[PDB]
């Protein structure tokens, strides 16, 4: 139940960084459905990449810390831990693509 | 010549550790490590690695320290450890004058006494204690359970470490 509690914490982080990522996607949609605004894009590109990295590092730190708790559970293994870790890494990446896309289009 | 690494982990309790360590290439001090579990700082005293390369080396080392602490926490929750305790990890690679057959090692001591050590021939950890305990059998069980603690650890020692010696003497 240690790992159960720790998966909930992993989830929270992702759920927090998701809603933080969409707080930015909506900012990027309100500024495209509108030179100076073009810099509103660099400031969105920056805040979005800085956010990604944080999210990616905090969540990986979570995975690396629950290496043996998750794999010692019995119906979870190294392969599946590495599978889950990349499945979450690529979940974060995806949001960055959603934001960057808007900017590149409005270019 | 060689690359020796020392890591000293001070556990007051299961939740918190204080790290202290250094690395020496060819008898000269090259790296230092100090700090608690959350903010452990690793610095290179000489600019042996370029900023990108060193950042990748730190990512690796920092992931190891998280994993290491995790294993201590598991051994404790499964077999109960007596705190406070100190874990010494002495590891490295030594290259001969002639030949590529390098000697590699990883000896673990707990509270100044021999605990476990890695045997690279079969990438298996072995006891260094005459005492048969639940903690030793369990730790070895876990150490010999995963590719991470076996072939990846061997790869660090035989490839990562050796290449570093070959590149930076
Ligand atoms: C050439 C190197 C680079 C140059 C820089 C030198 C270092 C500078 C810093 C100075 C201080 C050195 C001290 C640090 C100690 C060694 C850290 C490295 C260990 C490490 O990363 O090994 C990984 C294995 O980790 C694991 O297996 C994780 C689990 C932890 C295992 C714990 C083993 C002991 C067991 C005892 C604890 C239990 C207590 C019970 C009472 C291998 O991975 P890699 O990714 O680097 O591999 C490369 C292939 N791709
Ligand atoms: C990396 O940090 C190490 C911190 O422990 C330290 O290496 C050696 O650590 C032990 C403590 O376990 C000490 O060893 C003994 O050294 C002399 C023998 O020459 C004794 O008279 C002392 O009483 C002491 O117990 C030392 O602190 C140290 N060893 C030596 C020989 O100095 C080093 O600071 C770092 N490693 C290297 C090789 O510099
Ligand atoms: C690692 O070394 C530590 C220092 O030598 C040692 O810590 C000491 O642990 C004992 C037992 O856990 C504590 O003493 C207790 O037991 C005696 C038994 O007669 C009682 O009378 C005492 O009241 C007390 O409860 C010490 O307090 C403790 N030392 C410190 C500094 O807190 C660890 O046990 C060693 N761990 C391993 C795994 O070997
Ligand atoms: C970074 O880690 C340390 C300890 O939590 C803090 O910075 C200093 O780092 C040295 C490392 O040798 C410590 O010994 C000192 O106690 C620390 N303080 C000073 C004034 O030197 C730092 O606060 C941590 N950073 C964060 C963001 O938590």
């Amino acid at each position: 139940n240690n790992w159960e509690q720790q998966k909930k914490n992993i989830e929270d982080d992702l759920d927090r960084y998701k809603k933080r990522a969409e707080e930015l996607r909506k900012e990027a949609e309100k500024a495209r459905k509108e030179k100076e605004w073009e810099k509103r894009c660099k400031e969105l590109e920056e805040r979005a990449r800085k956010l990604e990295d944080e999210a990616k590092d905090r969540v990986n730190d979570l995975f690396d810390s629950n290496f043996f708790q998750v794999i010692y559970s019995g119906d979870n293994d190294e392969e599946e831990w590495k599978k889950e870790k990349d499945r979450a890494e690529k979940e974060i990446e995806e949001w960055f693509k959603r934001i960057k896309e808007k900017c590149e289009e409005i270019k | 010549q060689r690359l020796h690494m020392l890591q000293i982990s001070y556990f007051r309790d299961p939740y918190h550790v204080w790290y202290q360590g250094n690395a020496s290439l060819g008898g000269h001090l090259t790296h230092v490590l100090e700090g608690p579990d959350t903010n452990t700082t690793i610095i290179q005293l000489q600019p042996l690695q370029e900023p990108e390369s060193w950042a990748r080396t730190q990512s690796g080392l920092q992931s190891y320290l998280l994993q290491f602490h995790g294993l201590v926490r598991l051994v404790h929750q499964e077999r109960t450890l007596a705190f406070p305790l100190t874990i010494r990890c002495f590891l490295g690679c030594e290259l001969p004058p002639e030949g590529s057959r390098a000697h590699v090692f990883f000896e673990v001591a707990v509270n100044g006494s021999s605990f476990v050590s890695f045997r690279p021939e079969r990438a298996l950890w072995q006891a260094d204690t005459q005492v048969t305990s639940g903690v030793v059998t369990f730790t070895l069980q876990q150490l010999n359970a995963y590719n991470r603690t076996r072939y990846e650890l061997r790869e660090f020692l035989e490839d990562t470490c050796v290449q570093y010696v070959q590149k930076h003497i």
